[PDB]
């Protein structure tokens, strides 16, 4: 198996691969979240250099993780699918063992844990 | 077909007092109708004022004692020479036994010592790790002979105060080390009379705050 | 059981231990394994306790009737023949293993019988679970032309070997000496090397200890 | 063993005997068959003593880890399902367990779950488990109402174990009582059948089959 | 067991070891497996000690009753009585018997009766667990019309080898000589036969 | 799971005042067939230990190889291999006991009963038993197979307890062992007349005696025994 | 399906100074199910007492059989049967069914009316007599009874003291057996008076 | 066959017996009377192996009726129970034993007392205040231990019996199609038609 | 577990499942729901080995719910049944197979048709107008062969179902404590509370 430590510390105490991943997020289309007194709203930018698009079938920017939780993102589109899939699987797994849907904090903590694991695992960015 | 188990006979007995605890066991070792040894000890000082015996299939018994003795050693290494309490030892032994739940150690295990309040403590285990603290326990081949006698003489079961119309029970009290050793010796001489696998010698290990003392007595050799 | 038979100058001696077992439990600590078939023909029995007693009594009964019928003192070979044919008929299901010995007008005799009905002749024999321990002694110390006192010593030593080394045997040594021209002497408890030591404590209860619900006089008279 | 637990107006009653056997040999009369998992959760034990004792203490460790991770006491449903999923992994290996997970939480209220070693998991109001379960059912069912008082409910649980202790040869020793409320579990003493049987016989007038 | 019977010029000789076993324990090291059913008709016993004793006792009874009515029975007649018992009770018997006798008309004769209860008249016969190891030796060394001393040596050397290889055989080598002269018993101890 | 094919019978032994004695016959049985007669079942390790083995002979030869290799391994990087850091009887035993129990625990045993006899560096007598089950025990006298049933009773008449050991000389002890071997030849159907005997003394060291024979046997009384009951000729 | 341990029960007998005691539990069950707490296992024929443990149908059958035989004995002999003689009768009768036996563990107890000597005896299921100076035990808690009797017993106990010893032997033995208990009865037997006492014991 | 119960009260004996006859996966009948009148004041219920039950019951019935005609007299319940026990005690060591368990409820006219005897197929007899055969006992005995009193009336006994049937109908796996109840007292035997 | 039935009519699928959970000689529960909603228009009933049943049902439920979230779309009853069959077909050659039999009732919204699938533990799938598992079929199939028509209403189907339960309650040996009935149609899944 490919083992290389890609995410490593630099002399100044930075992990450049993690910091360069933030630059990819900065390149991505804007996403915004605002929560009211009785609701949350997720807003997302879509760039208009793409005409002749088919909006029926094109992947939507906001994804349902369960019937009560949603996930939007900024950055690499292909990368987001992997996180969304894992989150959706964990959502069903939680319902199965705890007999209760995930809290938003729990689902976030899981997704965040997956992201962290990819910062100190060999062979992955 | 190969049978991985055997029966080495013998019997063991643990009693707890106020500030002490005894763990006794006969020294005879057998297979079928033959005597292997007239003096083969099976009650061991394991350190930290814990005495232990694992009676039944001797090979499993020795293996277990060996593993627990080793567990005590590593407990010191990993936790700054901390004394392993009798309750902690008991829980540790449960995991040793249950670890082989699907290929069990064929033994009745008893340990004795002092609890963390200085009071006498006896714990007993089944072959797969269930345990319980008691004032009193007999184990092994003659357990069924000795145990009911202990219920009657240690825990005063079925004994009522004379003249009270069987209404007031005989009150529970701690026994002196002298009285306890009398009961142990009588228990084993009785067991030796009526059980063929019991005899030759009796070895008692007494546990106080001062340490672990030993006493030996002859038993009938037939 | 351990049982033996030894021939000497002017007759034959047989011996036996006195332990009766029930699995690993000693049922009888002083049972009689030496049986009288006729006044001067005696039997030592190992195996199923009821079978040895029943088969010895039946043949003993028929031997008495035969002796009265023929106006003759019974012969050992007659008891041997009647026992073996009875046991053979039952194909080993009657678990009687016997050492038959005695004196008669023909002389002194020593035989053994097995459950399936086979008989053996010898100057020294041993049967039972402790027969190997006993035979080891007999093979070590036996010689031709033994005296009465030497044969008793050898026989009892062979039983002792069983008592100490075989878990199936224990307690005391019974002996029967059958000499030519003399009455047979049955030596019940010839050796008692397994006396129970004084108990450490009297377990005499204070009167009233046991709780009672009802009392009543029982009528045994008519 | 005989163990029961039932739901009622004032919470949950849990009652167990204290006998342990190896065939016909009575091995112990003082076994603790209720396991205190936390101040709001109880577990009952029937079947193999090592299996029950080992895996229900293990269950308590898993429940502690839940409240450390989630900053919240585990639900009765989730606790029972940890145990049932565990024994299901060992299905066929020969584990022997009949357990009842009893407790109170805010979202659920008083709840009882039956969990056994062939993987059965059932929510319910009344269960009796063990070799003497039928004897306990007979008394419990015929006297059960939802509107029982705390005092009467405690007695019925005690009386049902006594019934089984008497008739079932593999049940006896003493009765251990527990009451589970919104505030947690409360221990209601060890009651030796030696004294309890005669006390109940005299005061209640029952057990006329026995020589008084 | 290792047993054999061998005809020769003057009659017949029977031979046997003296070992009786229960598993690997030797219950009797001085057994007599050569037994008299009539004055000059003897048999070698192998298999169950109980069965062979019971059979021999019945045969002895039959031949004693035969003699009372019809005079001395032939060796063939004795073998027939053994056969009748062994054949008709084949399901309940474990007995391998060699019958050997001396007539004055027929001289020495040997009949062997295996487990099934069949009868086989032979110049010499071998049987018992230890016989397997000496088929080769006995076939190569047997000659008809041997002398007494030659036949004694043949049996002694044969059973010596059978004893050496078979754990179920041992002790002394007993022999019984059947001739017109009478009946002679011979015994040979380990110290002699082991170093042959 | 195994079954033993070529087998060895009893191994007997005892302690005496200055050391230990051990003996075993030279037979390799193949069921009832007494197949091999030149089999040595006593294997010396160094000059202070003898391992006596009964049971399966293929497994015995495997154990021989292990002990042989143990001596080689102990010599590696060990300047005191023939002095303070030489192999003790207790080290050799504990190694075998560990192996025996591990093999039974894997349901693939070495089908043997083993007695390790020797003298420790401080002069103490060593005598301990181990078998296919991993069962271990020690006693003034030890024996395997039929020896346990017939030899032990005879040897225990000499040394019945611990206090009898100082009172027992090497002459008396060897006499008892040689007598026991005779009794086993009378009574064990899978025994041979030829045997080996080994003495390990704290003063005179290891003495290994080969090609011994059972002698002074009583067989003469056999001539008087006729029939099985009623027979007179 | 082990005939001797389907129903359960125990019997014990002891000797004292010019007296004998015989005691039994009252349980009759069907494996785990307790059925009856009034099932007495001790019977008497004149002054000879017989206790029987084991399969309950055979207990009943044998009682009826020995009542039958002792009644005919008394009519022909014109005297009550003695313990030594009755012991032989029990042994003969059991061995008659050698290859189809009654699944029982009988115990004889009584005082010989001529000599005044205390007598006890025990049997296995096929009739082997077990005589004893001290005590005889029988039933599903026989191991327990052996242990209790061997420690508690001393010779030449007075009737009142002997009662305490035998009662404690039975009670504590019964409490360690699942199939024994549910009440108990003790018979104290002197030369010409017999006292019968029911013991208070735990009912589980 | 399956469920047979019995309760002895102050002045009568009450027998309850299930109505179902099942073979395989089919309930062939739901009105079966699992009892026979042995004499005017003696009733026997039965349960066990198919065929054996009725064959045994009718055989006993014939023998008791024969006795009654011969002596012009009714045997006591105790005497009848002893006869039945002996027949089963013989049977258990036969080539093919009767696999039948019975309850015998009777009123002894000489003693003026009700009597209930429980006898299993081995020939194990006991007199009881209340009895059951098969798995029924595992529920009813503990229930009756609690609610039973020795001085109860026939009506109190029927209510006590209703309590048993309700418990069995709640916790028993099989549908036994209710029970036929019969009362035995000083006036003989009668059937309760509405239960 | 024991009794699970299914009837497909004109516009709906009706599933009936017994309420009893029995272990040994004790009915532990009489209100057990032996079904799981896989999707809004698909329902699965189940019966078989203890533990296996619920474990399998919930495992399938989790997988179908996962699919629904991923694709934002409901699988057709036919597609769900094929997925379930394959899982059981894998299982039967495993170290320890799922001993579970299932019925899958669904309403296909694209076809506007009700669908009933019967699948056993071996992975044997069939589409049927009416189905049953276990011993139930031995009574209900012949009954439905006679009384069933393809154009029946939901109400007619419930009456037809009552006829089945009545027959089972009459002839089945065990007390299964009635049934929970659920209907699957164009509007989804609902439970009949009074049956
Ligand atoms: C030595 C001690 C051992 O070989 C001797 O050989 C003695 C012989 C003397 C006493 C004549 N043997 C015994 O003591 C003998 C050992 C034994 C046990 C079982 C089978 C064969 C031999 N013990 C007995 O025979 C006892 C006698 C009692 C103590 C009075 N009997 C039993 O143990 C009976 C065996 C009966 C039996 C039935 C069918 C075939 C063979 C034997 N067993 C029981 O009593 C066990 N059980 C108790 C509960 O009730 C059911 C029976
Ligand atoms: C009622 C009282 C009876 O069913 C309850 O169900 C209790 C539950 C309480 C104690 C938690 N159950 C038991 O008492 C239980 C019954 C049982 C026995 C065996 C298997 C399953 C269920 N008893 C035990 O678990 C005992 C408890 C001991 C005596 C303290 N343990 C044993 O019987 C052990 C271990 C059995 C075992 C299980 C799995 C693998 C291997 C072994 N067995 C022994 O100690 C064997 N034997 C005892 C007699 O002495 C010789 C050795
Ligand atoms: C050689 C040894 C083999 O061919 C000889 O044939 C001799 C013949 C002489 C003695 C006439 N045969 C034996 O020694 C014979 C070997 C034998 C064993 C079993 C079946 C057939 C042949 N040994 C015996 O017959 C002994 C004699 C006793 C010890 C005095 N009897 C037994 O070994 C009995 C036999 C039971 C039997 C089995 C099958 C058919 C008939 C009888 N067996 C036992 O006692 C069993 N024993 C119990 C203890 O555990 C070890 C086995
Ligand atoms: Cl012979
Ligand atoms: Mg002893
Ligand atoms: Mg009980
Ligand atoms: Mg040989
Ligand atoms: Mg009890």
């Amino acid at each position: 198996g490919y083992d290389r430590a890609l995410s490593i510390f630099s002399p100044d105490g930075h992990i450049f691969q993690v910091e360069y991943a933030l630059e990819a997020v900065k390149r991505g289309t804007c996403a915004v979240g605002v929560k009211g007194k009785n609701c949350v709203v997720l807003g997302c930018e879509r760039r208009s250099t793409l005409k002749l698009q088919d909006t029926r079938i094109t992947p939507s920017k906001v994804s349902k993780i369960d019937s009560h939780v949603v996930l939007s993102f900024s950055g690499l589109n292909a990368d987001s699918r992997i996180l969304i899939e894992k989150a959706r699987v964990e959502a069903q797994s939680h319902r199965l063992t705890l007999e209760d849907p995930v809290t938003v904090e729990y689902l976030t903590r899981y997704v965040a844990g997956v992201q962290q694991r990819y910062t100190q695992s060999g062979g992955v960015r | 077909q190969f049978n991985p188990y055997g029966d080495n006979g013998g019997t063991i007995l643990g009693i707890a007092g106020e500030d002490f605890a005894v763990l006794a066991g006969d020294t005879r070792n057998i297979t079928d109708y033959s005597i292997n040894s007239r003096y083969e000890p099976k009650v061991f000082d394991c350190g930290d004022n814990i005495v232990m015996s694992a009676n039944g299939f001797a090979a499993d018994g020795d293996a277990l004692v060996k593993r627990f003795k080793n567990s005590v050693k590593w407990y010191h290494f990993d936790h700054n020479d901390k004394k392993l309490s009798i309750n902690s030892a008991a829980r540790n032994i449960q995991h040793l036994l249950y670890g082989k739940r699907f290929f069990p150690y064929y033994v009745h295990t008893i340990i004795a010592g002092l609890d963390e309040d200085g009071k006498g403590a006896v714990y007993s285990f089944d072959p797969v790790g269930s345990y319980e603290r008691e004032q009193c326990r007999a184990g092994g081949a003659a357990a069924s002979l000795i145990m009911p006698f202990l219920d009657n003489q240690v825990n005063f079961k079925n004994q009522y105060e004379p003249g009270t119309n069987g209404k007031v029970k005989k009150p529970l009290k701690y026994l002196s080390v002298e009285e306890v050793i009398k009961l142990v010796r009588d228990s084993f001489t009785s067991a030796t009379e009526r059980h063929i696998q019991v005899g030759d010698g009796l070895e008692i290990l007494i546990v106080t705050k001062d340490g672990v003392r030993k006493e030996f007595y002859e038993l009938k050799r037939d | 059981t351990t049982i033996v038979g030894v021939k000497f100058n002017n007759g034959v001696v047989i011996a036996a231990d006195t332990r009766s077992t029930q699995g690993p439990i000693v049922a009888d600590k002083n049972c009689a394994k030496l049986h009288r078939i006729s006044p001067k023909i005696w039997c030592a029995g190992a195996g199923t306790a009821a079978d040895t007693e029943a088969v010895t009594q039946l043949i003993g009964s028929n031997i008495e009737l035969h002796s009265l019928y023929t106006s003759r003192e019974p012969r050992v070979v007659s008891a041997l023949q009647m026992l073996k044919q009875h046991l053979f008929k039952y194909q080993g299901h009657i678990g009687a293993y016997l050492i038959v010995a005695g004196v008669d007008p023909t002389g002194s005799h020593l035989f053994s019988i097995h459950a399936h009905g086979s008989t053996d002749v010898g100057y020294y024999l041993s049967l039972g679970s402790g027969s190997l321990a006993a035979m080891a002694v007999l093979e070590s110390h036996w010689k031709q032309d033994l005296t009465k006192e030497e044969a008793i010593k050898l026989a009892s030593d062979a039983i002792q070997a069983g008592i100490w080394n075989d878990l199936g045997s224990g307690s005391n040594v019974d002996v029967c000496v059958m000499e030519i021209g003399k009455d047979a002497e049955y030596l019940r408890n010839y050796l008692t090397p397994n006396v129970r030591e004084e108990k450490q404590k009297s377990y005499k209860f204070p009167r009233g200890t046991t709780a009672v619900l009802k009392e009543s006089i029982v009528n045994i008279c008519d | 063993t005989t163990t029961l637990a039932f739901r009622f107006q004032g919470g949950i009653i849990v009652a167990v005997d204290s006998r342990a056997t190896a065939g016909n040999w009575v091995a112990s009369q003082t076994v603790k068959k209720v396991i205190e998992i936390n101040p709001f959760l109880l577990g009952t034990m029937a079947g193999g003593s090592a299996d029950c004792q080992f895996w229900e203490t293990w269950l308590g460790s898993q429940c502690r880890l839940h409240e450390l991770r989630e900053k919240e006491r585990i639900s009765v449903a989730a606790a029972s399902k940890i145990l049932s999923n565990l024994v299901y992994q060992y299905k066929g290996a020969g584990l022997s367990m009949g357990t009842m997970i009893c407790g109170y939480t805010r979202k659920e209220g008083p709840t009882i779950y039956y969990v056994d070693s062939d993987g059965t998991r059932l929510k319910g109001d009344i269960f009796c488990v063990g070799s003497g379960q039928t004897f306990a059912y007979g008394v419990l069912d015929s006297n059960y109402k939802w509107d029982l008082s705390v005092e009467d409910a405690l007695y019925l649980g005690k009386r049902s174990i006594l019934a089984a202790a008497h008739r079932d040869a593999y049940s006896g020793g003493s009765v251990n009582l527990y009451h589970v409320t919104e505030d947690g579990w409360i221990y209601h003493g060890n009651h030796d059948v030696g004294e309890l049987f005669w006390k109940v016989k005299e005061e209640e007038g029952s057990f006329n089959n026995v020589i008084g | 067991t290792s047993i054999m019977a061998v005809t020769f010029k003057d009659g017949v000789i029977l031979g046997a070891d003296s070992r009786t076993t229960t598993g690997a324990y030797i219950a009797n090291r001085v057994t007599d497996k050569l037994t008299r059913v009539h004055d000059k008709i003897w048999c070698c016993r192998s298999g169950s000690a109980a069965d062979t004793q019971a059979i021999a006792d019945i045969v002895q009874y039959h031949l004693e009753l035969y003699t009372s009515q019809y005079g001395t029975p032939s060796t063939e007649t004795a073998a027939s009585v053994f056969k009748e018992l062994c054949y008709e009770n084949k399901d309940n018997l474990t007995a391998g018997i060699i019958v050997a006798g001396y007539d004055d008309k027929n001289k020495g004769e040997v009949y062997t009766i295996p487990l099934g209860g069949s009868v086989h008249k032979l110049p010499y016969a071998i049987a018992g667990s230890g016989s397997t190891f000496i088929y080769g030796y006995c076939d190569k060394n047997f000659r008809e019309n041997m002398s007494k001393e030659e036949t004694v040596d043949f049996i002694k050397h044969s059973l010596s080898q059978a004893i050496k290889w078979d754990g179920s055989s041992g002790g002394v080598i007993r022999m019984v000589v059947l001739t017109a002269a009478g009946v002679e018993r011979l015994i040979f101890y380990p110290d002699e036969y082991e170093q042959l | 799971t195994q079954q033993p094919i070529v087998t060895g019978t009893s191994v007997i032994s005892m302690k005496y005042d200055n050391g230990v004695i051990i003996a075993a016959d030279n037979l390799g049985s193949y069921g009832s067939l007494l197949r091999f007669n030149g089999v040595e079942r006593l294997i010396p390790v160094g000059d202070n230990t003898v391992v006596g083995i009964s049971g399966d002979i293929s497994d015995m030869q495997h154990i021989e190889r292990l002990l042989k290799d143990l001596v080689t391994e102990n010599a590696y990087d060990n300047p005191l291999a023939d002095a303070e850091e030489a192999l003790e009887p207790s080290y050799i035993f504990e190694y075998l006991a560990t192996v025996m129990y591990q093999r039974r625990s894997k349901m693939n045993p070495l089908w043997n009963a083993i007695i390790v006899a020797g003298v420790q560096s401080n002069g103490d007598q060593f005598l301990r038993y181990v078998n296919l089950l991993g069962v271990t025990y020690s006693s003034p006298t030890l024996a395997t197979g039929f020896g346990a049933h017939m030899a032990n009773p005879l040897l225990r008449k000499v040394v019945d307890r611990e206090s009898d050991i100082p009172k027992t000389t090497v002459q008396v002890a060897e006499e008892a062992i040689v007598n026991a071997m005779r009794v086993l030849y009378y009574r064990d159907a899978r025994s041979s007349r030829n045997f080996s005997l080994a003495i390990i003394d704290k003063n005179t060291g290891l003495t290994f005696k080969k090609n011994l024979q059972v002698e002074n046997m009583k067989w003469d009384f056999a001539k008087d025994i006729k029939g099985y009951g009623t027979q007179k000729i | 399906s082990d005939p001797s341990s389907i129903n359960g029960g125990i019997v014990v007998a002891m000797t004292g100074k010019d007296c004998v005691a015989i005691a039994c539990d009252l349980r009759l069950g069907s494996q785990s199910l307790g059925v009856s707490n009034k099932f007495e296992k001790i019977f008497h024929y004149g002054h000879v007492f017989l206790g029987i443990t084991g399969l309950a149908t055979d207990v009943t059958t044998l009682n009826e059989m020995f009542r039958y035989k002792t009644n005919l004995y008394k009519l022909k002999e014109e005297r009550a049967i003695e313990p030594e003689t009755f012991t032989q009768l029990v042994s003969s009768s059991l061995y008659e069914r050698r290859f189809g036996p009654y699944f029982v563990g009988p115990v004889v107890a009584g005082i010989n009316s001529k000599s005044g000597k205390p007598f006890i005896a025990g049997f296995d299921l096929i009739g082997c007599i077990d005589e004893a100076k001290d005590f005889i035990v029988s039933g599903t808690a026989s191991d327990q009874l052996f242990g209790m009797c061997e420690s508690l017993y001393e010779p030449n106990l007075e009737p009142e003291d002997l009662f305490e010893t035998i009662s404690q032997a039975l009670l504590n033995a019964a409490d360690r057996d699942a199939l024994s208990g549910w009440g108990a009865v003790v018979y104290i037997i002197k030369k010409d008076e017999v006292v019968k006492r029911y013991l208070k014991m735990r009912q589980d | 066959m399956d469920i047979i119960l019995g309760i002895r009260v102050q002045d009568s004996v009450i027998l309850a017996s299930s109505k179902a006859v099942t073979r395989g996966i089919s309930v062939l009948k739901d009105s079966d009377d699992k009892t026979r009148q042995l004499s005017p004041h003696t009733l026997m219920s039965f349960a066990g192996e198919a065929g054996d039950t009725v064959q045994f019951a009718e055989y006993i019935q014939a023998n008791i009726q024969l006795y009654s005609i011969r002596e012009d007299y009714e045997l006591s319940p105790q005497a009848v129970s002893s006869f039945v026990r002996q027949e089963l005690a013989k049977s258990i060591r036969s080539r093919r034993p009767y696999q039948v368990n019975v309850l015998i409820g009777g009123y002894d006219k000489k003693k003026n007392k009700p009597e209930l005897y429980q006898i299993d197929y081995l020939g194990t007899k006991v007199e009881l205040p209340y009895g059951a055969h098969g798995y029924s006992g595992f529920y009813t005995f503990s229930l009756l231990d609690h609610h039973y009193r020795p001085d109860m009336t026939t009506e109190e006994g029927l209510d006590l019996l209703k309590l048993c049937v309700q418990e069995l109908e709640k916790r028993m796996p099989m549908d036994f199609k209710g029970v036929i109840v019969k009362i035995v007292d000083k006036d003989g035997i009668r059937q309760v038609d509405d239960f």
